[PDB]
């Protein structure tokens, strides 16, 4: 339990140095095809410049983007966020495409998490349906966290990762609650079931009152993947990340 | 009729969709998803300046072949 704080250091670090133009547009990138470590700062701002001048200029892309600046430090909606840390989770010398990853889609959660070895390190990628909404569950060598970012637009209210990371990023999730929250029978479950396992699981200040369950999707499919990792690669590509300047 | 629409990222990042002027927005969203991974939800899809009505189709925004959608995946 001195691997909690190294896990917690590691995402520190990493959140921290996405103040840095170059470590933001590298974490953030939506190249999957190829390796997280392999992304150059500098390509990817010459393809953004080419997107600009395609377009007419900043202000005018400005406008067509609805106000978005491709050259701003951005922080990510669920999926992207969802898409890119588990790259650098689970990356080492193979490109990782979580955009073609087989899903689950009759098998429960619980009956998916006994079947791991309790020896590995996973990484569990959540596309949820009913709440229309991606995160990750980290299951590190049974421990579970939570990352994740969300736009705003459904059940949960918006959430920046650096600021989810920091409050929540390090604090276990009951496995008990997850599987409950991950069962097919969750959309049947009582309104305040369904908003305390929201609040317990998803929200920033583990608040029932800030769950809009009206906005979940009844008829929602539930979908994961899981996926070993070794610590120690997601350390070495968090300090790439991290060590862009 | 069938029509080649772009969808570009922020990073510049393009994407090809073959559709047809009925199809749904939410539609186009969910072959986005295919694609890239994004939830619909969690998508904030442009053209002309302004987000697209989920119930509404492309032809109802005036899209054509070559048009170009853009998808924005910051807050």
């Amino acid at each position: 339990k001195h691997r909690v704080t190294l896990r917690k250091a590691t995402l520190a670090s990493l959140m921290q140095s996405l103040s840095g133009e170059s470590s933001n547009r590298v974490m953030w990138n939506d190249r999957y095809d190829t390796l997280l470590i392999a992304r150059d700062p500098r390509e990817i701002k010459n393809a953004i410049e080419k997107s600009v001048t395609d377009f007419g200029g900043l202000e005018n892309y400005k406008e067509l983007t609805g106000g978005a600046d491709p050259f701003a430090l951005m922080t990510p909606v669920a999926g992207l966020s969802a898409n890119n840390i588990f790259k650098l989770m689970t990356e080492k010398d193979v490109p990782i495409d979580p955009t073609s990853i087989e899903y689950l889609e009759n098998t429960s959660f619980a009956e998916h998490v006994n079947t791991l070895d309790s020896h590995k390190n996973y990484v569990v990628i959540v596309n949820d349906g009913r709440l229309g909404h991606k995160f990750l569950i980290d299951l590190p060598a049974r421990t579970a966290y939570i990352i994740q970012s969300d736009l705003g637009g459904g059940a949960l209210p918006a959430v920046r990762v650096e600021d989810w990371i920091s409050r929540r990023g390090s604090d276990p999730v009951s496995l008990d609650e997850l599987n409950q929250l991950l069962s097919k029978d969750f959309s049947k479950m009582p309104d305040d079931v369904q908003t305390r396992l929201l609040a317990s699981i998803l929200q920033i200040d583990k608040d029932p009152h800030k769950v809009d369950i009206k906005k979940l999707h009844l008829d929602g499919k539930l979908r994961f993947a899981s996926h070993e990792y070794d610590f120690r690669q997601f350390q070495r590509n968090a300090q790439y990340v991290a060590g862009l300047g | 009729a069938a029509m080649l629409i772009k969808v570009k990222t922020l990073t510049g990042k393009e994407i090809e969709i073959d559709i047809e002027p009925t199809d749904k927005v939410e539609r186009i969203k969910e072959r986005v998803e295919e694609k890239e991974g994004i939830p619909p939800q969690q998508q904030r899809l442009i053209y002309s300046g302004k987000q697209m009505n989920d119930e509404k189709t492309a032809a109802d925004y005036k899209i054509l072949g070559g048009s170009v959608l853009h998808l924005v995946l910051a807050l």
